[PDB]
Parts: structure tokens; sequence; C-alpha cells
RNA sequence: CGGACCAAGGAGUCUAACGUCUAUGCGAGUGUUUGGGUGUAAAACCCAUACGCGUAAUGAAAGUGAACGUAGGUUGGGGCC
RNA sequence: UCUUUGUAAAGUGCCUUCGAAGAGUCGAGUUGUUUGGGAAUGCAGCUCUAAGUGGGUGGUAAAUUCCAUCUAAAGCUAAAU
RNA sequence: UUGACCUCAAAUCAGGUAGGAGUACCCGCUGAACUUAAGCAUAUCAAUAAGCGGAGGAAAAGAAACCAACCGGGAUUGCCUUAGUAACGGCGAGUGAAGCGGCAAAAGCUCAAAUUUGAAAUCUGGUACCUUCGGUGCCCGAGUUGUAAUUUGGAGAGGGCA
């Protein structure tokens, strides 16, 4: 049971898992399954690009925030701005999205351009008239790749000041982790004149 | 509150430019309407007075607040409802009391 | 607008009028059957919020459950396994007795869908719940698209399966990291949990 | 099937009946009544090890494991010696690697197709093929795998043009693309040597 | 596969490689970690040592996004800076045209000191860095300031 | 103790996680095959983002975090001059 | 084609009045079960039983003080599975 | 006396509907024990097997009383990861998630709480006709203890102004 040197092996088998193995032999069935499944997408709503357009956001958490992704659907505050209803952005393919809220510039800046780049390089087709001869673009995402923004050009000047930048955390660490005690101090101090 | 442009402290994060963009008009469910409050008013009056309250109106001017509170706690959640309901009974009985 | 005056009157429950009003019906309620039916319900204002129209098509009736733990159906209360199973008494019956209620009551009404129940009274040995039905194949339900959903051939006998709000809150079924065993039901995250997935090329 | 010789509710007889503590059918009066069950030793019981499907079919590789591989096949058929021991007709090619012109990609018929092949000195490995023939030695030949023959040559394109339906009926030829390049093809049975006939623009695309 | 184990070379010999006298049983040690106190006590103490107590205080719902701190050291600094303009940039070491390096774009939290950047000035972006990596940046020219 | 005799069947297999060793590819990186595109179609081919493990440890944790030197000295050390 | 189909619907900008939002329900105690959930994750029984700038959550109980994030106790809904 | 209303009946009334089967998958309830812990009682097996109730081509869940602490994301589901990790556990045996990230698929909404009050505008049923998965006309009922339109919190309603 425990013998040699070997390293504690957790394995979690002790229920009755071989009831509940599931092997993915249709791994290659689903993949041709789901490319038929949006080319009968596509043949159903032709010509428009068989996904919604999203925004870019910014993905939260510290390990991720150096990142920015492609959100569930733009604000509110972000289509309006663009100028068109939300309803009407539902359908003419602008994933919208209503408790989303924006309180970032350049988020929100990013996201209205988007709307401004989607507005001028789609077409709405008449519900009247003769409908124009266009080409189906089947990748909305590839047509709008998202790009990371901006942040500093690739090489700069020196600014050495000696502001010794390790204590400039070391006592940001210490006085966020003293405020609460000097400030029952400066509180004490206070009312005993 | 802005930031500081650093990884820890009190505003630890990066400086943006925010918005402070239109209110949600939730936030504001338990806000008190006019129609509600009017509401609320006429059925504490028709629906005369709970038999904790009962007790609690009577702790409260003869058995000091402080036992009341500790009553009105075990009556309801907690000292955060307890509170609420101790006010209440205070606010009841100096409009029972004045006029 | 009488159902705003009627909410609040009736969250007192502790008030006089209300409390007399309870020993009234208390004891109509045991005079009649265990499951009756009412003509109209007895909270209006708890039905229209709950889903009832005053529309012919929409039944109400009126159920009593005995309240109380949940026996367990041993002989002479003996539990022939290991000691932490031995217990007979002060076991929990784990759907409520609303979800009780609404089964029994769709048992017998077996031609309705189940579309809600709430507590109008209680003593010491019942609890009483009025539940809300429907005809899902009276006309007036049929046509009026607005609920025309529950004569869909998935919602018979929601009640039995958890799917009205009792149920729904009897199996967990929320948002949240405090029910991260039923988010989507108890077994199906327990299925998905304890499958040992294997790929064609092993990871 | 994981219920395979266990439909059966077979129990075992203990000792003092003079037999072996076997599980047996129980019941009477059939034939099966006393019968052993529930092992391998026994008929009717399950096999030992039932064969599960999650055992590993699919064997992951490296993906520069297998443009090694490749690079190696590829480089193989330019070698004269490994075409001609693995077993090829190229005894009276003028030049290893064999190398067409484009217009062979364009081919739409399958007579003009076989006469290319010929033309460009792959008759003799097209006869070696479609004169082995041959049925298939054992218990394959019903599971649709009745009929054995060799692998003739292979005919890289770049672009398609109708080369792969006009190569489709001609036995023992294989057609591949050159974004592709099938170890499968390239080196049948881990046998270096296929013999490749490429066209112009493959072995332009190849650079 | 199959073949190339032992079970086709002990075919014919009698415990196929288990012993006459030991008799190779079910479980004869426990199953598991079983006894790793009374009868395993010698190798949970000689090989797996700590394995048994309470060291430590527990931390209730972790998410090792709180923990992300991977450390880039100096010497592995000059990686970030692609081999296009990195000889660009070693040679005519200019104050005025310093390559910033985005650490946390690649994502490295903090910059470790060991050692021996070459006497370049250098623009380092840190979310957290030690007091040596800052003197050796201090000591080639550079400077070190701080994004999050 | 088992074995009347004969024929067939009949017992260290598969998986998850690994340990040592070996082979191979790449190598401070590595791993395509969750997925997408393509295809002669469960094959093959190609591909992005992450993520895994590694490149840093240590402490219960807050945290901190690896060149005095020709990356040190001594002894032995194959090979080379 | 329209005497069916404009004593029609829908959206957009100001400014003002506002803004109704689910009760034996949340929540608390206790009990039993369950959970990785640990001064108690969820559910259920019993007892108590809310409020309206309220309530829930923010994975150590409690008090005080903020902040952040949603809007429960009513309901439907395709696909990926 | 005669007309109601309310409640409760009855009818081989008129029209309908439920049962049972199958049960691989799904939604719950109930619910063990062998086993392992080298014993065994908590634990494990397992919130499983059996039992019971209920559906469909999927079911369930589903547009936050969410996650988070970020420069914040954004219904649900599933996969790779998180991770055999935080945590639980005679802290023994063992058990053991979730947020993030990538991808698949992406679709959003509806009532109650407001008096249309210058007109219950709503609906079932019967009858007659026709252009019949229904429509129109008339009548009896339901409904004012509230059926329609308008609103669902992302908002929205009222009152002018263009």
């Amino acid at each position: 049971a425990i013998s040699k040197n070997l390293p504690i092996l957790k394995n979690h088998f002790r229920k009755h898992w071989q009831e509940r193995v599931k092997v993915h032999f249709d791994q290659a069935g689903k993949k041709v399954s789901r490319r038929n499944a949006r080319a009968t997408r596509a043949a159903k709503i032709a010509p428009r690009p068989l996904d919604l357009l999203r925004p870019v956001v910014r993905a939260p958490t510290v390990k991720y925030n150096r990142k920015v992704r492609a959100g569930r659907g733009f604000t509110l505050a972000e289509v309006k701005a663009a100028g068109l209803t939300a309803a009407y952005a539902r359908t003419i393919g602008i994933a919208v999205d209503h408790r989303r809220q924006n309180r970032n510039q350049e988020i929100f800046d990013a996201n209205v351009q988007r709307l401004k780049e989607y507005q001028s390089k789609i077409i709405v087709f008449p519900r009247n008239g003769k409908a124009p001869e266009a080409e189906q673009v089947l990748s909305a995402a590839a047509t709008f790749p998202i790009a990371q923004p901006a942040t500093d050009v690739e090489a700069r000047a020196v600014q050495d000041n000696g502001e010794s930048a390790f204590r400039t955390l070391r006592l940001a660490r210490s006085e966020k982790k003293f405020r609460g005690i000097r400030e029952k101090r400066a509180r004490e101090k206070a009312e005993a004149e | 509150t802005v930031k500081t442009g650093i990884a820890i402290g009190l505003n630890k994060g990066k400086k943006v430019t925010s918005m402070t963009p239109a209110p949600k008009i939730s936030y504001k469910k338990g806000a008190a309407s006019n129609r509600t409050k009017f509401v609320r008013s006429l059925v504490r009056e028709i629906a005369g007075l709970s038999p904790y309250e009962r007790r609690l109106i009577d702790l409260i001017r003869n058995s000091g607040e402080k036992r009341a509170r500790k009553v009105a706690k075990k009556r309801l959640g907690s000292f955060t409802r307890a509170k609420a309901k101790v006010e209440e009974m205070n606010n009841i009985i100096a409009a029972s009391r004045r006029h | 607008g009488a159902y705003k005056y009627l909410e609040e009157l009736q969250r007192k429950k502790q008030s006089d009028v209300l409390r007399f009003l309870q020993r009234v019906r208390v004891w109509e309620y045991r005079q009649k059957n265990v499951i009756h039916r009412a003509a109209r319900p007895t909270r209006p204002d708890k039905a229209r919020r709950l889903g009832y129209k005053a529309k012919q098509g929409f039944v109400i009736y009126r159920v009593r459950v005995r309240r109380g733990n949940r026996k367990r159906p041993v002989p002479k209360g003996a539990t022939y396994g290991k000691p932490t199973n031995q217990g007979v008494n002060e076991l929990k019956y784990q759907r409520s007795l609303r979800a009780t209620a609404e089964e029994r009551v769709g048992r017998r009404a077996a031609n309705l869908r189940v579309l809600n129940s709430y507590w109008v009274n209680q003593d010491s040995t019942y609890k009483y719940f009025e539940v809300i039905l429907v005809d899902p194949q009276h006309k007036a339900i049929r046509r009026d698209a607005r609920y025309n959903w529950i004569c869909d051939p998935v919602h018979k006998h929601r009640e039995a399966r958890g799917l009205t709000a009792t149920g729904k809150k009897s199996r967990g079924i929320n948002k949240g990291h405090k029910f991260n065993n039923t988010k989507a039901g108890r077994r199906k995250t327990w299925k998905r949990q304890n499958t040992l997935s294997l790929w064609r090329y092993r990871k | 099937s994981e219920k395979a010789g266990h439909q059966t509710s077979a129990e075992s007889w203990g000792t003092g009946r003079a037999v072996a503590r076997i599980p047996r059918v129980g019941g009477g009066g059939t034939g099966r009544s006393g019968q052993g069950a529930f092992g391998n030793m026994c008929r009717g019981g399950r096999m030992f090890a039932p064969t599960k499907t999650w055992r590993k079919w699919n064997v992951k590789v490296n993906h520069n494991e297998k443009r090694y591989a490749t690079a190696s096949a590829i480089a193989a058929t330019a070698v004269a010696s490994l075409v001609l021991a693995r077993g090829h007709r190229v005894e009276k090619i003028p030049e290893i690697p064999l190398v067409v012109s484009t217009d062979l990609e364009s081919i739409q018929k399958t007579k003009e197709a076989v006469a290319a092949l010929k033309a460009v000195g792959a008759h003799s490995d097209l006869l070696k093929v479609l004169k082995s023939k041959k049925l298939r030695a054992g218990k394959g030949k019903y599971r649709n795998r009745r009929w054995t023959q060799r692998r003739g040559p292979l005919v890289v394109y770049a672009e398609d043009n109708g080369i792969v339906k006009a190569l489709r009926n001609v036995p023992g030829v294989e057609t591949a693309n050159v974004a592709s390049l099938n170890l499968l093809q390239l080196a049948p049975g881990a046998h270096l040597g296929r013999f490749v006939i490429w066209t112009e623009a493959a072995f332009t695309k190849l650079d | 596969p199959s073949r190339f184990t032992k079970t086709r070379k002990h075919r014919g010999h009698v415990s196929a490689g288990k012993g006459r006298i030991g008799k190779h049983r079910k479980h004869p040690g426990g199953r598991g970690m079983a006894g790793g106190q009374h009868h395993h006590r010698i190798n949970m103490d000689k090989y797996h040592p700590g394995y048994f107590g309470k060291v430590g205080m527990r931390y209730f719902h972790k998410q090792q996004a709180h923990f992300w701190k991977p450390v880039l050291n100096l010497d592995k600094l000059w990686t970030l800076i692609p081999e296009d303009k990195r000889d660009q940039y070693l040679k005519s070491a200019s104050k005025e045209t310093a390559p910033v390096i985005d650490t946390l774009a690649a994502g490295y939290g903090k910059i470790l000191g060991k050692g021996r950047i070459p006497n370049v000035p250098v623009i380092v972006k840190a979310r957290f860095v030690s007091k040596l990596a800052e003197e050796k940046i201090r000591a080639a020219g550079g400077v070190v300031e701080l994004i999050a």
C-alpha cells in the first residue's frame, strides 16, 4: 500500500467511475457536425456574418487586466453614443449588454469607434425593393480583430530622480498596513486635546 | 477617489479617466415612494399593533431601551433589524404622545 | 389600486384584524376536505402577483399538509445499517410542505397544470396552501399567448419535477457561490464533476 | 459488452457438494442448471479483462516529430536506393525525383491520366498493382478488408484541377496535395521511399 | 505493447514473477495509504516526513489570481526586447533613446535581481521589484517606474 | 492435497496519476489535435489565444527574494596545451 | 391587388412630476441531512419574524463605520450538452 | 310570494382532459449496505445501487438579490484549464469545488405592484354562414374580489414644446 520512495498519488477512483467514463470518440464527428451546423446556419441567415459584433472589454482580476478581450455586448451608453437605438442595434447584428456599465474612457472610446467602423462597413438591406447583390463575410470576428490598447512608445528617455521606487513600494505597503492604527491614534489624540 | 499607479496601497491600480455614468434605476428598489409611504401609514393605523411590538413598547417606556433592543434582537433576526424596530417603536410612541 | 393596500395589510399576520381572520379561516379549512376547490382566492393580491388571472381556465384549490418531520418508514423503528443512519425521528423531508401540497393537488387534478401555490393559514397540525392551477386545454389558455407556455408538453406535472418556485427553492437552484453544488441541478453537477472525460489524444 | 457474462444469476454452491467452488447457475431442468458461470474459465462467462472503450486508441505525437518524419520521408523519395529497395519499379526511371509538367494537374479523364503515367515511366509500377490483387489472408476478409494490393506511385500536385478525380479509379496510385504530404502515403508500412511523381508547381511550392 | 511485457516471458513459470512463498494476494499491506501511522510508519517517516499534522493557518477561498506574481530575473530581463531590436539597443547605449520593457505585457509581476544586466539605460515597468534589482538597474543607468 | 482420460476455452489486462531508466523531437522553453480552417473526410495537413509544467526559492503568514571576486577558495580530477 | 390596410402603431430630443418593483418571505435561533464550505454551503422541520435611501452578498463569529456589487421571495426562452 | 347573489351539489348533460407503456439520457424525492479505513463506531462507498413520482427529443438551467476587488467583467450550458488545488477529514483513510483565462454556442424577455374611467375596450361556449389547424355576425355566459391596451427596473408613466 505504501511502498518505496514514491510520491503520494491522490487518485480519486474509489467511486463507481466506470459507469461514468465519457470518451470523446465523437471529437472528429462533432467537429464535422459543428461545421455542418455552421454551414446550414449561414445558409439560413445569408448574408449576415453568423455572429454578432462583440466589444473590446478589459478582463477582470490583477492576473488578466493587462489584456483586453471580447465582451458579451456593448453598453447602453456605448450604443447611444454611436447614434442608434439599442433595439435597432440588436436587429443589425450588434450585441448589446444592459448590465455592463461604462467607467473607463479608453475602453468606451475603443468600443464606440468599433461601432462607428461596424456601421460604416455593413449596409442595411431595405425592407421593400430589390436587395443588392452582396456577398457574405462569414466571420465578423475575423473582420474586426481585437487589438491591445496603446501603452507607450517603444523607446523613450530616462527620468532618473533617485526617488527609490522600491522604497516607494515598501512605504506604500507600510502606510496601507498602518493606516487604521494611525487614524485611531489621530482620533484619540484629538478627543484628548 | 483617484488611484495611485502602483500595485499596492490604499488606491492601488492604474490611473484611468472615468465618466461617472447615468445611474441605474435599480439601486433604488428600497426607495420610499409617496404612495407606498401612504399605504404603510394607513396599514399601521388599521393593523393595530403586534404582540411582541406591544411588549416592545412597554419595554421602552418601563424597562429601558437597551433591554428592549435585547428583546427585539431575540424577536427579529439581528441587531441591524432590532435597532430599526426599536427606532420605529420610539417614533410611534412619540407619535402617540404628541398632539 | 387595492392590491397595494392588500399586500401590506396581509404582511401584518400578528395584527388583531388578520389573526381573527386566521382563526376563523383555519376552522373553515379544517372542516372542509383535505383537497377541495376554492371558487375565488382568499388572497387575491397574492394570486395576482403569482400569476392567477381571474378568467375562466384558472383554477384555485386549497390543500392542507400535515406539519412536522418525515418519520422513516422502517418497521418497529429499526434501521438495519450503520449507526449514522439509525435516526428515525428528527428526519426532515427535503421538499417543502408547499411542494408536498402541489404534488397531492397535481395528482388530484391530473388534467390541470400547477402554476403556483402560496401559504394561507396554519395551525399545529396542518399548513394550508392555496394552489393556483390552469386548464391547459381550455381555449382561453391555448389562445392569449401570454399564458400558452404552460400547455406546452414539457410543463406537464411541473410540480412533480421541482419546476415551480417551491421546487426551485427546494432544489437550491440559485445564482451564487452559496449554490455551487446545485446550479443546474445537483445531479447534473455531480455527473459533470465525477465523469472521467477521456479524449482521443490523452491529456 | 459490459453485461456480457453477467446476464446471469449464478451463485457459488460452496463446498460440501464435490464440485468446484465456481458460481453455478441455479434453478433446474434446462441443461444450463448447475453449469459454471461468472468466470473467465467458464463457458458463457465473461472474458478476463473485458475490453473497454477508454483504452488509448489514438496516440499523441509531437508536431515537430511528425514534421521530422515527413521531411525524412520526402527526402527518402529522392533517394534512388530507398525507392528501389521499398519495392517499386524504378529501374527505367531516368531521374529520381521524377518531376513532370504542371499540365498533369489539369487532366480530367482517367484514359489520358493512365497514358500520362505510362509516358513518364510509371507503367511498370502501375502494372505492379492490379496484378497483385490478392485475397487477404485471415479473418479480415469478411471485415470489409477483402482484397490486398500493392501501393503504386504517388502523385503530388499543388492546385487541384481534376487530377484527384482522374486518378481516383486507377488502382494503387494515390494523389496527395503538396500542403499535406501524408506520412501514411509517403512511408507505407514504415518503409521509406514511396515512388512519387511530383508536378512542377508542387516542386516549386515545396520550396 | 503487450508482446514486450514480462508477462509473455513469465509464460510457463508458475508464480508469474511473484514468488511461491509470498503468494501474491489482493492487498496484503492494506489499501491506498493504509497504516501510515501503524505498519507503514517507517515508510512515512523515512520517505515522506511531514505527512501527518496541521501546519499553518487555513486560507479560506484561495484564488491564484491574487497570488499572481511570476518572477523575471535581471539576466532574463533583456530577453523581453526582441532580437530585431536587441542588437541595436545593446549597442549605442543612449540615455535619450532607452528601451522600455513592459514586463507585465509578457506576464511577469515582479522583477528580481539575479544580476549583471549590461551597462545600458533601460526603462522597466513593474508591478513589484526587489532592492537589489533596482540597485543594479540604477547602476546600469536605467530607471524603474511602477504600473498596475 | 489436486489429478480417470481427451478436445476446446481458461488466469499480471486496461485506464487515471506518477517514480526510476531508455529512445526520440525541440530545447529556456516545451506541449497542434479544448477549438478553428481545410480535407481525398473519424485519417492527414495547417493555425491563434490562453493554459499546463519548467525557467526561484523561502516562510504558518504578512512578506521578502539569490555575483565582493575571472560566479569564490582548497584537494582530487578525464581531456587539452 | 388593396374600398381589407393611417377617428393607426413604433422610436428618437428636451424640461418637470415622479418612479408603484413579489411576506410565515428574507433573516435569526435550534434540529436533522448535505456540502470543499470550515462559529454552521444548501435544503427541510419547528419557533420567532422583518425593512424600505431597504434587503442580499463581499467564503472567521460579533459590534461600529464606510465602500463595492446586484435586486430575491412571480414567469417564459433556441443553440452549444 | 317572486327575483337575485354567495357557497355546495347532481346529470349516461355539452365539449374536453389525466392515467398505462418505454425509461438509454433528464428532473426531483427516498435511500442502503457490501467496501475501504489492513479492526471499527465518524468518515468512505455515496448525496450511489434498489425503490417512487414526472417529461422530452433533449431535459434541466437560464437573462444575476452573480462573480469580483480588477484599468473590472456580465444569462444559462458544455469542454480544456483552474486542480487533485483552496478547503473538508478518528486532519486518519480519503473527499474536494469555484471565480478568472481560452473555446463552442450565443437570444432575449414577460407579468403583479398605476383609473381606459369620455363608456370590459377582453375572453370561452352555442347558433348561422364562409375563403375552416380558422374568421365574421348574433346570443348566453365568464369577468369590476379586474379580463384587454400601456410599464418590467436596461427602465417606464403623466404633462406640454417643436
